[PDB]
């Protein structure tokens, strides 16, 4: 319910998906490389879905 | 590919990449109209490129074909990564020649200790990220599926086996997934997962293609 403070996680799998995570310390979303599998819920398809769920 | 080396042009005519905007996975051309990759590379809309060597410096001879069907294994499991294999049917059959060509399906399971070639345009570093443009290659042995489950307790299934070095420093990495591992001239596995890239006591886990030659063959006949 408060995953926005969880780190950006690539996970075990090895694709390169371009995803977005909320960077708690700069108050905005940033991109990270996501393996395609596993990880955490601080992971979203658009910079806009990310800000709508954890923006300030 | 971490610790590997740059392939020579043409030497992997079966190595194929998947795209939707950017390069997100590798693949294997197994028949004029079919490609084999991993199931966690699924995307509703994929463009398959063939014959590539430098991803951002092309010559006239590559081939761009949009996937017209993407079939993931019915028994794929997103959490455990079970049966992490998938097929792609190309909207137009590939032109087979000196730089685009097929790979034989595996006629026997992968013998532990056997040397294999693993390739792909994946990240070159274990700390940080450096995604290369020129196709990379790595020569690695199959390991005993007893050390494989020692490395990853409770997480191996009948579909997976390990390739690489237990010392670390050499492995496949993000963007390699779905790419081929070829042993004694046939396709023995699809790169799948791993804890980190080329870390100590964490080699790459790959998908046992031999366990799927029956399913891969029925799928091509029920979509032809």
């Amino acid at each position: 319910v408060e995953v926005c403070s969880e780190q950006a996680e690539v996970g075990p799998c090895r694709a390169r998906f371009s995803r977005w995570y909320f960077d708690v310390t700069e108050g905005k979303c940033a991109p990270f490389v996501y393996g395609g599998c596993g990880g955490n819920r601080n992971n979203f398809d658009t910079e806009e879905y990310c800000m709508a769920v954890c923006g300030s | 590919i971490v610790g590997g080396y740059t392939c020579e042009e043409n030497s992997l005519p079966y190595q194929v990449s998947l795209n939707s905007g950017s390069h997100f996975c590798g693949g294997s051309l197994i028949s004029e109209q079919w490609v084999v990759s991993a199931a966690h590379c699924y995307k509703t809309r994929i463009q398959v490129r063939l014959g590539e060597h430098n991803i951002k410096v092309l010559e006239g001879n590559e081939q761009f074909i949009n996937a017209a069907k993407i079939i993931r294994h019915p028994k794929y499991n997103r959490d455990t990564l079970d049966n992490d294999i998938m097929l792609i049917k190309l909207s137009s059959p590939a032109v087979i020649n000196a730089r685009v060509s097929t790979i034989s399906l595996p006629t026997a399971p992968p013998a532990a200790g056997t040397e294999c070639l693993i390739s792909g345009w994946g990240n070159t570093l274990s700390f940080g990220a450096d995604y290369p443009d020129e196709l990379k290659c790595l020569d690695a042995p199959v390991l005993t599926q007893a050390e494989c489950k020692a490395s990853y307790p409770g997480k191996i299934t009948n579909s997976m086996f390990c390739v690489g070095f237990l010392e670390g420093g050499k492995d496949s990495c993000q963007r390699d997934a779905g790419g081929p591992v070829v042993c004694n001239g046939q396709l023995q596995g699809v790169v799948s997962w791993g804890h980190g890239c080329a870390w100590k006591n964490r080699p790459g886990v790959y998908t046992k293609v031999y366990n799927y030659v029956d399913w891969i063959k029925d799928t091509i006949a029920a979509n032809s």
